[PDB]
């Protein structure tokens, strides 16, 4: 076989490029951010019809004002969201303030390369991490297994993610408001989604300043779903 | 220490050290899961090609995590008994510190937490296992229902099966199966669990074995007699 | 070929082929450039996107009040290494009550990045850095290689197109060096060195990122409107 | 937890208009026994400061090592080893600072008192004092032990403050330190007529005096003393 | 066979070929010298200057171990570091227990085991320097040459790098012609010749001489570098022997 | 580095089966046969020496029955070595038991741990497993009489008769036809005989190819006793069954 | 038996206003009757607009100034050069001296500067941690002397309304610069006239938005 | 100090000082003694300062933690074994901490949980810690029916801990007053004793034993 740790004739980590290719086979999620807020919506896929579908944990609760939504192997994020959380809270009982979301960021991006002959191998998951802070206001931040990250506007990973990002390149401004940004989420996950959009296999969630971080009720999203299904109709 | 990173990634994305436990998994007798309106039911298969067994002492393949609530599972049995153990330790832990028996949907992130652990720890395989959770929550009437597997993932199903031929009996409960109306009564979801395992199973004697749970720290395992009424009767009906 | 697998392997004509690979992702990093005077020494770093609707990879990093470097590879490894070389020039102030030499500093880095060549199991750094300093030998720039290598220099530039800039510095020398006691004019010729590893892209206002160290001046990044002076 | 067996007594010093005076004894005392009578309690570290110790001579002579190691160290891959990257008197004050508080905090102290006299690089007069404690502070005039007590004093009559410092000339400042000396000898029941004397000038440099003897020294008004009242 | 892709493995002959491989690092870099005189060592390097971007004066390559100990050495300079930040630990253990400073014999023995100890395990990389160095002790004069293997010996004259064949042939010729002994001030100028021979191996570069010296009558038994008018002196003469 | 020589002991196939655990049982079906019959009042264990020489010590050779304690013993069917390893801690396990809770260890307490052993030879430590399978014979006051059987898998299964080692599936018909739940001790022994008679690879079965022993409640009211049969004890036996 | 503490004397005091704050601090360092230094700061500029002292054992308060002085460095690297609020920095201070719980450092500890509605703010803690922000706080030896003059003149306290028959309170009101300094070189005389530890020269440490200034004042000798 | 809190008909009564001593010396007058670990949890200082101040926010992290994790807030029965377990592993070493952990939770209801530095950790109904604890009990015991109602419940837990104030020489400053129900807790205010007493002299007309 072969090192853990190894770099590949064009400069690159072998183990890291494999997981990324896991992350492709993921379920699509979405976010965008806004002035008004932070939206993040994904794809829940259920593999069988009875499979109980609100089971799906996908979107997550970092902090109060800290969201958290994955795609790829999504057992792996479980020790991620556990450090971030920790983090989190960690930084609030030392300096009695929430934590910036860059700082939270950079923090949980320190686990990605802690791998090697520390960890047997990469994470196999992409973490879209959304939040607010006083400094830098709503951000929306990529965090890959490299231990990289970047701070995005709007952002799709997963299966449908390159057909989505192109959507999200047209679509996005500067003036978006939430609600418009709500529906822009679902628009895109039913267009890139295999089976058809509803309530029990789409979730949406958000972050603002004043409510901080919710994940929507499936009552609230379809009425959401409704809302965009008649304004496509009404031109 | 042995290091070595036996679970590792491949050029197409996939660790196949994981998906080949899920290849034990599948060779492994088959556990199906039922939930009714008031209870939940654990059936599972128990190949033939065994006589002069002792079935007093053999272990079970039902076991209790706690008083409320059971554990199943279908792969490599060895692998299952050290899961087994740290849930039931887990489960004395959890009330030593909180003063209240777990959830059945901790216990099942608990098992799910280990599993996924040995996928990427140095030295270490992935558990050959996968396990169906069934039980109720303390002081409540819902009934639970969960699956895990050597990746690590888990997830709540209203009826699920696992293990060999899973694939045929799952076929049959997505279609025998009401999300709008469950197994109102004991006997309704015991009758379906057993109907479920009779499309795979072989004879319907010393090879089924059916546990039946319910709310308040109520279980109970039937006996071959009591398994064998509702074989005649479902034979008796189908021959129409 | 059969020589590559791991590090502590040589090559039949005594290469180090993953050291060389480590190389390599050093020349697909974004381009950046250092250069310095008698009083003050600047970095210029041109970032990168994924995409329009991304942020631009944050190339520069502090390490003291009077030292820092700028990245070309691997981010996370450059985070690692800017990591250890803060506790060092902290560990410098703490005990010795002494502003850590960028000479020291070099040494330091390439005693770090050795280990990991040379042992099983662990892995070169694949990160290149351009670390800049006004210590009490006045001011001073440095080129960091993953495999160990060291340099210091007048000025020089890392990354993909490189030479474009480092041809340019060559060139350039003997103007750039005395331009003593003026910040603005040095940055000037810093941001027309890294034009010279453009292609198709110009700089604009969230795409170049400049630091600068000196005689009367904390090592301190411009980034955003702040850099739409030199444009 | 220590108990000191082979003691040295008081280390007196004051600041003067260009430089520093430093001045010890030469006695290892064990208890009331003057046993030692060559010992050498005053250790320059380079041309530029001389470092100046009381207390356990076991602990001395491990700090005297710690110094020697630490010009070596200096010397590692420095080639302003003797210029600009020399070591200041305030970088090896530091040092020891931080290892006298590190073995207070581990319950095995270093049982000393000491005082760094030196010039640094700027001209800027140097000196500083630290004990098994790690206590540290600074003033015109300093001194251990018994010389605390006595040296002092005399010492503030010179030098009172700061201002003061410009108006002490070097031979003004010399003669307040030997007749300090002399009255240390007077009523010090662990000290001894011969001691080292230390000057470091910003002109002309590193001065080390050994062999000095007290002198000039009144018993004379003893022979009309008699009894100790009636008598 | 696959005998080579892991260290200390034995090939049938009895070689250890990772080593020898590590050897062809070291015949790769630039060419360093070492010369014995009548009472101390003088070393040499050869730097090549890549670029008019190099600061001149202030790329040292020659190190110093303990207070009389210089290091010199040709391939990885990594590898060469490492080894002298050991030296330097082995040097601080020894005086620290037996008071006086290492002698060079002594010395040469605790690089000779560390260096000896990466060719035992599959674990480890063989170093990729052949190592010059030396100094006075109370013996007095010694001069070492340390390579790959583990392998040293003591020397009159040593050389090592991609000039080294000839270099070696030009201090043959000090040995014969010189069985008396050669002078210090002698040494230093006669391995600024030596270096700027040597270069012809390495002339598409031009380069910058180095040297530096242990000597117990000009330097008092201490490592010191040669710089300004005596630096300037060796080169002129070097300059005038070419020509 | 090391990487290189590394057999990689606990990995699964692409079949999803333990390399090491199905080669390990590829070796002990080469093992001599040993089998246990459990009856209302007893339990015997018999087993086959592996090829005997003639000037083999018969009567002071220990290979195929251990004791662990007064009411468990084990028939060993594969590494003799790696068994005896298993065995002292077995031993050990059960002196444990006894120390802390002043009662003997339930038999398939003691079973379990000694199969959780084998367990994670499988899957950490990159070791590999014990070539051994184990058919244990007990008594204790909740569940009686029991048999068990272990493997390298580290699983294990509760018998009322059962074989391992070689020709177990010829072995196990045969046992499956004859064998009948009011089942005495002494007609058990017989049918232990009578199956190796018929499974033997060797031209014929005598008493110096034979290690036999039995667990009844023979002893004085309500007590169980250990016998491992002597060499004239089981030439005895076998005369008296007509076998030779 | 070896004893790792010792009593550097001197004394500290910390007032707040309503667009400053003050943390003052005599410069006389001792050990039992001898004087070490007349002239020895303990007042901190610690960067953020943060003045810092740790009066009592100097070792000790020298350590834990120097530890704050190096989070205050990491808090910057770690969040982007971010402020460090002064409520921040209190709480950070804590876990500095409660890591030492079982082993104190033998300081009382004062922080002074600016919140972040820009008003006035002094923290006060024990030895291990324990904190409180406050418009007033003294510390260190002569505090038994200065604590209750403080309490009388800055928070009006035992002062009533004249006429009022002791029913209606003196209003709470915030002091101006040039008041507050008059109460900090008349609380440092007075300490110094009666507490022996205490005197050699008086150094204060304002804190407004533009910056830390510094003011110097003689005190007795004796 | 002298903390209290007792349940009752309308819910828990919380009821502390707030000064500070270092030995005979007052440290603080004005310190807060009841640490806010989330809108239906309370916790209640007495003993080493930096002991309670430091654990309790600690503490406070950890019922963070329980709720982010198990997407629902800790009981108070869980959140005050954390504490007892942690001082537990420390006992021995010299913490000095007399805590009450007072909440509601849906399957609680109000709960009081007295915990103390050397473990010991009890379930109840009326508790008061402190060196003036004996002070505060004389007059809540003697005063106390389950049956009172939210406003003379809130004046009785004021006038307990006024009367320790006014006896122990350790406690005294100002009364923190809180009252816990189903919706969770309400601050009622800071109250002077240098006021409060006079105000409660003479409108009570007790505290006769002082000049008036
Ligand atoms: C009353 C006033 C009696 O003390 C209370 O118990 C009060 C509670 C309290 C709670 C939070 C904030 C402030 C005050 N306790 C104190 O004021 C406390 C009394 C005390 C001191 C020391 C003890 O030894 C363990 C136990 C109780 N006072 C302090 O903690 C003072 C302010 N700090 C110190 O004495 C510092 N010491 C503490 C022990 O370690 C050495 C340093």
């Amino acid at each position: 076989d072969r090192g853990v740790s190894t770099f590949s004739p064009e400069g690159r980590l072998f183990q890291v490029e494999y997981s990324l290719e896991a992350i492709k086979l993921g379920s699509t999620a979405i976010g965008i951010a806004t002035k008004e807020g932070v939206v993040l919506g994904v794809e829940k896929r259920a593999t069988s019809p009875l499979l109980e579908s609100d089971s799906i944990e996908k979107i997550v609760e970092i902090d109060r004002h800290i969201g958290c939504a994955m795609s790829g192997l999504t057992a792996d994020a479980r020790s991620m969201i556990e450090h971030a959380r920790t983090a989190a809270v960690t930084h609030n009982l030392y300096y009695d303030e929430d934590i910036n979301v860059e700082s939270l960021t950079q923090s949980v991006c320190d686990l990605a390369l802690r791998f090697g002959e520390l960890m047997s191998r990469p994470f196999g998951v992409a973490l879209l991490i959304a939040g607010h802070d006083a400094d830098d206001g709503y951000q929306l931040f990529h965090a890959e297994p490299s231990g990289t990250f970047y701070r995005y506007n709007a952002k799709a990973i997963g299966s449908g993610s390159e057909g989505a990002q192109a959507e999200l390149l047209n679509e996005w401004h500067s003036s978006l408001t939430l609600k418009e940004a709500e529906l822009l989420v679902l628009k895109i996950l039913k267009q890139v989604m295999e089976e058809k959009l509803d309530e029990n296999n789409a979730q949406l969630s958000c972050i603002t300043k004043q409510d901080g971080f919710k994940i929507y009720d499936n009552e609230k999203t379809a009425e959401l779903i409704k809302e965009l299904k008649e304004k496509e109709a009404a031109e | 220490g042995y290091d070595r990173a036996l679970s590792i990634f491949s050029p197409d994305g996939h660790i196949f050290q994981v998906e080949y436990a899920l290849e034990a998994v599948k060779r492994g007798t088959c556990a199906v899961g039922v939930k009714g309106k008031n209870c939940v039911v654990l059936g599972c298969e128990r190949r033939s090609t065994l006589k002069l067994q002792d079935t007093r002492i053999t272990p079970s393949k039902v076991s209790k995590i706690d008083s409320h609530v059971v554990l199943s599972f279908s792969g490599l049995n060895a692998d299952s008994r050290i899961l087994i153990e740290k849930a039931r330790v887990e489960a004395q832990s959890h009330r030593l510190t909180l003063e209240d028996p777990v959830t059945v949907e901790y216990l099942t992130r608990y098992v799910a937490g280990v599993q996924q652990r040995y996928t990427q720890s140095g030295g270490v395989r992935p558990f050959g296992v996968s396990t169906l959770i069934a039980g109720f929550d303390p002081r409540d009437d819902e009934p639970k229902l969960y699956q895990t597997e050597p990746s690590g993932i888990y997830s709540s199903w209203s009826a699920q099966t696992i293990g060999r031929n899973s694939k045929t009996v799952r076929e049959f409960l997505e279609k025998n199966y009401d999300r709008k109306e469950p197994p109102a009564t004991v006997e309704e979801c015991v009758k379906l669990t057993v109907r479920s395992l009779l499309e795979v199973v072989q004879t319907g004697a010393k090879n089924i074995e059916i546990t039946v749970v319910k709310p308040d720290s109520d279980i109970v395992a039937l006996s071959s007699e009591e398994i064998n009424q509702y074989v005649t009767q479902i034979e008796q009906e189908k021959q129409e | 070929n059969n020589y590559d697998g791991d590090t502590v392997t040589f090559s039949p004509t005594g290469r180090l082929f993953q050291v060389e690979y480590a190389l390599e992702a050093i020349k697909q990093g974004s381009v950046t450039v250092g250069l310095r005077s008698n009083t003050h020494a600047v970095l210029v770093a041109l970032k990168r996107n994924a995409d329009e609707l991304s942020s631009y990879q944050k190339k520069i990093i502090k390490c003291d009040e009077h030292m820092g470097l700028s990245l070309a590879g691997l981010a996370p490894d450059a985070r690692v290494l800017s990591n250890y070389l803060r506790q060092q020039c902290n560990y410098s102030s703490l005990v010795f009550n002494r502003k850590l030499a960028v000479e020291r500093a070099g040494h330091l880095l390439c005693d770090k990045a050795q280990k990991n060549t040379q042992s099983y199991g662990g892995r070169p750094y694949g990160v290149g850095l351009l670390i800049i300093g006004y210590d009490k030998s006045g001011a001073h720039l440095l080129e960091f290689q993953p495999s160990g290598n060291v340099t210091e220099l007048y000025g020089t530039a890392i990354g993909a197109r490189s030479q474009g800039a480092k041809t340019y510095l060559e060139r350039t020398l003997d103007t750039f060096i005395k331009i003593d006691g003026n910040p603005d004019e040095l940055i000037k010729a810093g941001v027309e060195a890294i034009s010279q590893s453009l292609r198709d892209e110009s700089l604009t206002v969230d795409n170049l990122s400049i630091a600068i160290v000196g005689k009367d001046t904390p090592f301190t990044i411009y980034d955003g409107e702040a850099v739409a002076k030199y444009i | 937890t220590q108990q000191p067996i082979v003691t040295g007594t008081s280390v007196i010093s004051m600041k003067y208009d260009n430089g520093v005076i430093i001045a010890a004894d030469n006695l290892g005392s064990y208890g009331s026994l003057l046993r030692f009578n060559g010992v050498e309690r005053l250790i320059p570290v380079g041309d530029n400061t001389v470092v100046g110790i009381s207390g356990d001579i076991s602990d001395m002579q491990h700090i005297e090592r710690l110094l020697k190691d630490l010009v070596t160290e200096n010397a590692y891959d420095n080639p302003l080893a003797d210029a600009e990257e020399a070591l200041e008197p305030s970088y090896i004050f530091e040092y020891l600072a931080t290892v006298m508080y590190q073995r207070r905090s581990k319950m095995n102290p270093l049982w000393n008192a000491i005082i760094v006299a030196g010039v640094q690089s700027n001209g800027d007069q140097f000196l500083r004092y630290v004990n098994l404690l790690g206590v540290t502070y600074s003033s015109p005039t300093l001194a251990t032990g018994f010389g605390a007590h006595m040296a002092n004093p005399l010492l503030r009559k010179v030098v009172d403050r700061e201002s003061d410092i410009p108006k002490t000339t070097v031979q003004v400042a010399e003669e307040a330190i030997v007749n300090a000396m002399r009255v240390l000898y007077y009523r010090d029941a662990r000290s001894s007529r011969n001691f080292s004397l230390a000057i470091i000038d910003k002109n002309t440099g590193l001065t080390f005096k050994k062999n000095l003897q007290v002198e000039n020294m009144k018993w004379d008004f003893a022979k009309d003393i008699k009894g100790y009242g009636t008598q | 066979t696959g005998y080579d892709l892991s260290n200390s493995v034995f090939s049938p002959d009895g070689r250890n070929f990772q080593v020898e491989y590590a050897v062809k690092a070291v015949e790769n870099g630039t060419t360093s010298i070492g010369i014995k005189c009548n009472d101390g060592v003088v070393f040499a390097v050869e730097k090549l200057i890549t670029s008019k971007l190099l600061v001149p004066q202030k790329n040292v390559k020659i190190q110093v171990v303990d207070r009389h100990i210089g290091c010199v050495y040709s391939g990885l300079i990594p590898d060469g570091r490492h080894l002298v930040n050991r030296g330097r630990e082995e040097a601080a253990s020894f005086k620290k227990l037996y008071k006086t400073p290492i002698p060079i014999p002594a010395f040469a023995d605790r690089l000779g085991q560390y260096v000896q100890a990466h060719t035992l395990y599959n674990s480890v990389r063989p170093f990729g320097v052949s190592t010059i160095f030396g100094g006075v002790d109370k013996n007095g004069a010694h001069l070492y040459m340390l390579e790959p293997s583990g392998s040293y010996w003591g020397y009159k004259g040593a050389a090592t790098g991609k000039g080294r064949q000839s270099a070696k042939a030009e201090l043959e010729k000090l040995v014969d012609h010189h069985p008396e002994g050669l002078s210090a001030r002698e040494a230093v100028k006669q391995a600024a010749k030596i270096i700027y021979l040597a270069h012809e191996d390495n002339k598409e570069k031009d380069f910058e001489l180095e040297i530096s010296w242990c000597s117990l009558s000009e330097t008092n038994g201490l490592h010191k570098f040669v710089k300004g008018d005596l630096l300037q002196e060796a080169i002129d003469f070097a300059q005038k022997e070419i020509n | 580095g090391s990487r290189r020589y590394d057999s990689r002991t606990t990995i699964f196939s692409p079949e999803g089966r333990l390399y090491q655990v199905e080669y390990a049982l590829e070796s002990i079906s080469h093992a001599g046969t040993a089998i246990g019959i459990m009856a209302s009042d007893g339990i015997v264990l018999a087993a086959e020496r592996k090829v005997t020489s003639t000037l083999l010590e018969q009567d002071t050779s220990t290979e195929k029955l251990y004791k662990l304690n007064d009411k468990i013993a084990v028939a060993v069917a594969g590494l003799t070595a790696d068994a005896e390893i298993l065995i002292n801690t077995a031993r050990i396990h059960a002196q444990n038991y006894l120390k802390t809770y002043n009662e003997d260890i339930p038999v398939e307490i003691l079973v379990r741990r000694l199969s959780d052993i084998k367990q994670g030879y499988t899957q950490h430590g990159g070791l590999r497993p014990f070539g051994v399978s184990f058919i244990y014979a007990g008594y204790d006051d909740r569940y009686g009489y029991q048999l068990y059987t272990s493997n390298p898998s580290g699983n294990y299964t509760g018998w009322k008769a059962i074989s391992v080692g070689a020709n177990t599936s010829a072995a196990q018909t045969l046992l499956q036809m004859d064998y009948k739940d009011d089942m005495k001790v002494d007609d058990a022994i017989e049918l232990a005989l009578k199956t190796l008679s018929k499974t033997t690879d060797s031209s014929a079965l005598t008493y110096d190819r034979l290690e036999f022993a039995t667990i009844r409640k023979g002893a004085n009211d309500g007590e169980v006793y250990q016998k491992i049969f002597k060499p004239q004890e089981i030439k005895d036996i076998l005369v008296k069954t007509g076998i030779t | 038996q070896f004893n790792p503490y010792g009593d550097n004397g001197g004394t500290i005091l910390g007032i707040a206003g309503e667009d400053f704050a003050v943390l003052a601090g005599d410069t006389r360092n001792i050990t039992d009757y001898s004087i070490n230094s007349r002239y020895e700061p303990k007042v901190f500029d610690c960067g953020d607009n943060i003045v810092m002292s740790a009066n009592g054992f100097a070792a000790d308060g020298d350590a834990l100034v120097k530890r704050f002085k190096n989070s205050v460095k990491w808090y910057h690297f770690d969040h982007n050069d971010k402020k460090l609020s002064i409520n921040s920095a209190a709480r950070n201070i804590q876990h500095l001296l409660y890591g030492k719980r079982f082993f104190p450092y033998y300081v009382h500890t004062i922080i002074a500067g600016l919140d972040e509605d820009g008003k006035g703010a002094v923290y006060s803690f024990d030895p291990v941690g324990s904190y409180e922000r406050e418009q007033c706080r003294a510390g260190g030896a002569a505090a038994s002397l200065i604590m209750p003059f403080l309490d009388n003149q800055v928070n009006f306290k035992n002062q009533y309304e004249p006429g009022t028959n002791g029913k209606v309170k003196k209003p709470l009101k915030y002091l101006s610069v040039e008041e507050v300094i008059k109460l900090v070189r008349d609380s440092f005389t007075s300490a110094t006239e009666r507490h022996i530890q205490v005197g050699d020269g008086l150094e204060i440490l304002i804190v407004t938005k533009d910056g830390v200034r510094k003011e110097f004042y003689e005190l007795k000798r004796d | 100090t002298t903390t209290l809190a007792f349940r009752f008909q309308g819910g828990i009564i919380v009821a502390v000082d707030s000064r500070a001593t270092a030995g005979n010396w007052v440290a603080s007058q004005t310190v807060k003694k009841v640490i806010e670990i989330n809108p239906f949890l309370l916790g209640t200082t007495a003993g080493g300062a930096a002991d309670c101040q430091f654990w309790e926010t600690w503490l406070g992290s950890q019922c963070r933690l329980h709720e982010l994790r198990e997407k629902e807030r800790i009981s108070v029965a869980a959140a005050s074994k954390i504490l007892s377990n942690l001082v537990y592993q420390y006992k021995g070493a010299g913490l000095s901490m007399g805590t009450m952990i007072c909440g509601y939770t849906r399957k609680e209801g109000p709960t009081i949980y007295y915990v103390d530095s050397d473990g010991t950790r009890l379930k109840g109904d009326i508790f008061c810690v402190g060196s003036g604890q004996t002070f505060a009990y004389g007059v809540l015991d003697s005063n106390y029916k389950w049956d009172l109602s939210v406003e003379d419940a809130l004046y009785l837990g004021k006038r307990s801990i006024l009367a320790a104030a006014h006896r122990d020489a350790y406690s005294g400053g100002s009364v923190n007053l809180y009252h816990v129900t189903e919706d969770g807790w309400i601050y009622h205010g800071n109250h002077d004793v240098g006021e409060l007493f006079w105000k409660v002299k003479e409108e009570e007309g007790s505290f006769n034993n002082v000049i008036g």
